[PDB]
């Protein structure tokens, strides 16, 4: 049931994401044992939830979820409410704090608006946590986008040291959509994956949100050249691979260079 | 719980809709992940079927020179297809790339005068515009109406390089002299799978009335609304692409902060008004 998981990534990595939802829903149908691992392996859109208690958003992913409810960043609680609901312990909490916190910031320097959520979770050697980041453009214009960024990090203390390893594995969902009378319907969309991992000094003026925050930004300015590029570039030069609004200057050379290279092997065979 | 019938159509919908070029794999995943080829088989043939047909599969009859494209308009019912240009009867095997063992086909020849000479007129208006493109016309009955459904098909795969991409074009064409209806649909589909998944759907539905003369020249007419109109849809396309990465893209993220240098973490993780 491993090939299994990883088929079910393959499929996920081929079928339009821009029906994740619907698809992954249905592949949970197709195979119930592999709910709670695709769950978490499958990056889908992400979902906004209203903190009523503080009158502010937060993210949804399967990070922040215990059975079928989600827990607020801002105030550590479940919704819907849940009785014993998984919670960080006070002192990973107090941290969780701080790191929604300092994203808050890092979101609005580079952002300008949107909504951030962090969550951590202790390990037996360490502890991990996932960024989320969602922002969406202007309600107002032809053309609507809509970026998410979900950040998984692994750190690995050492004993002795004060040097720790940070495994980041981030996944940047970019959504581009239009309804225009030219065009008729047009969805550019699904996203990049890229890993990183670095051993790092862990110190009073570089504690580990620093550590993350750095690896988050470098990463982050690296997938969204590289989502220019694919999205814009290669896309785009496949697109216009499929067809030409000029006349293509009719090429006779390829056509005939064909015909006495295949008639060698056709000659050649049987 | 899900029985059998359920996951069988899950198992379908995902077969039917993998993206150009990647059949294989989709199918191969599914396999393994349905996990019993009892009821894979069951859908199978209908699965391919489907496909290669809504995605106007360009096929090459055991030695016609006769790329034809596979759609619902030729489907005989039989298990076979048409061939309208060569006009001959071919079974298509789903599994296997080729289709062989042809049959003459005999026509109607009713609404066949249209049917050929749209035919190589569109025939000419594809190798001036799609690289490794195809085209199929269909003459036939729909209901008591003539109607002539012209089929265009291009596709470039490079898997090695994770990508594939493929245009599909119909245009239906109802007479009624004088003047007919027109009614078509483009699409276009990208898939980039390197390290992700990105991909372009996009389809536009288009509705004409146009005059209807002679044949050679009703012919002309439709290549001509044809070019236009697709042209429009390209240059639509090319100019989104425009906007998305000039206004679109950067009202996302920035760059570079505002602050305009990368941060500075250690200032984020004290610095404060006051408390």
């Amino acid at each position: 049931s491993d090939q299994q998981l990883d088929c079910a990534l393959d499929l996920m990595r081929r079928l339009p994401p821009q029906q994740i939802e619907k698809n992954l829903s249905d592949l949970i149908d197709l195979v119930p044992s592999l709910c709670e691992d695709l769950l978490s392996s499958v990056d889908q859109p992400l979902k906004i939830a209203r903190d009523k208690v503080v009158g502010k958003d937060y993210l949804l992913c399967d990070y922040n979820r215990d059975g079928d409810s989600y827990r607020s960043p801002w105030s550590n609680k479940y919704d819907p409410p849940l009785e014993d609901g998984a919670m960080p312990s006070a002192r990973l909490r107090k941290l969780e704090v701080e790191a929604n916190n300092a994203f808050d910031q890092y979101r609005d320097l580079y952002f300008e608006g949107g909504v951030s959520s962090v969550y951590l979770w202790d390990l037996d050697h360490g502890f991990a946590g996932v960024i989320l980041i969602k922002k969406a453009g202007d309600g107002s214009k032809k053309i609507k986008g809509c970026w998410d960024s979900i950040h998984v990090v692994e750190v690995q203390e050492k004993s002795s040291g004060r040097t720790a390893h940070y495994k980041l594995t981030s996944t940047v969902m970019l959504w581009l959509q239009t309804n225009k009378t030219g065009s008729g319907t047009m969805n550019l969309g699904g996203s990049l994956t890229r890993q990183m991992e670095k051993d790092e000094t862990v110190s009073d003026s570089s504690p580990h949100i620093a550590n993350i925050g750095r690896l988050v930004e470098d990463m982050e300015n690296k997938i969204r050249s590289t989502l220019n590029e694919i999205y814009f570039g290669k896309t785009k030069d496949i697109v216009n691979g499929l067809r030409s609004i000029d006349a293509i200057p009719d090429n006779q050379k390829y056509k005939q260079l064909q015909r006495e290279l295949s008639q060698v092997l056709t000659q050649r065979q049987i | 719980r899900v029985s059998d019938e359920e996951k069988v159509r899950i198992a379908a919908k995902f077969i039917t809709h993998a993206p150009p070029g990647e059949f294989n794999e989709v199918f191969n995943d599914v396999r393994l992940l349905l996990n019993n080829d009892n009821l894979l088989r069951e859908g199978a043939a209908h699965a391919f079927a489907q496909y290669n047909m809504d995605q106007f599969t360009p096929v090459k009859i055991e030695g016609y020179d006769d790329q034809v494209l596979i759609t619902e308009h030729g489907d005989l019912g039989n298990g076979r297809f048409l061939d309208p240009r060569n006009k001959i009867s071919f079974k298509f095997d789903h599994l296997r790339k080729e289709a062989s063992d042809p049959q003459p086909e005999d026509t109607e020849s009713a609404l066949k005068q249209w049917r050929d000479a749209c035919d190589s007129a569109l025939r000419a208006y594809v190798k001036d515009h799609y690289p490794n493109g195809f085209c199929t016309v269909y003459g036939k009955s729909i209901d008591g109406q003539q109607t002539i459904i012209a089929c265009i098909e291009s596709h470039q795969f490079q898997p090695k390089n994770f990508w594939n991409g493929r245009w599909r074009s119909e245009w239906k064409f109802t007479i009624t002299p004088p003047t007919a209806q027109v009614a078509a649909v483009l699409k276009i589909q990208v898939h980039y799978y390197e390290d992700g998944n990105v991909q372009l759907v996009s389809h536009k539905d288009i509705q004409d009335s146009v005059q209807v003369s002679s044949d050679v020249q009703t012919a002309k007419e439709f290549i001509k609304i044809i070019e236009n109109a697709e042209n429009e849809y390209q240059t639509a396309i090319s100019e989104n692409y425009q906007t998305m990465s000039d206004t679109t893209f950067k009202a996302l993220r920035r760059q570079l902060p505002v602050t305009r240098t990368k941060i500075d973490w250690n200032k984020i993780l004290s610095y404060k008004i006051g408390k």
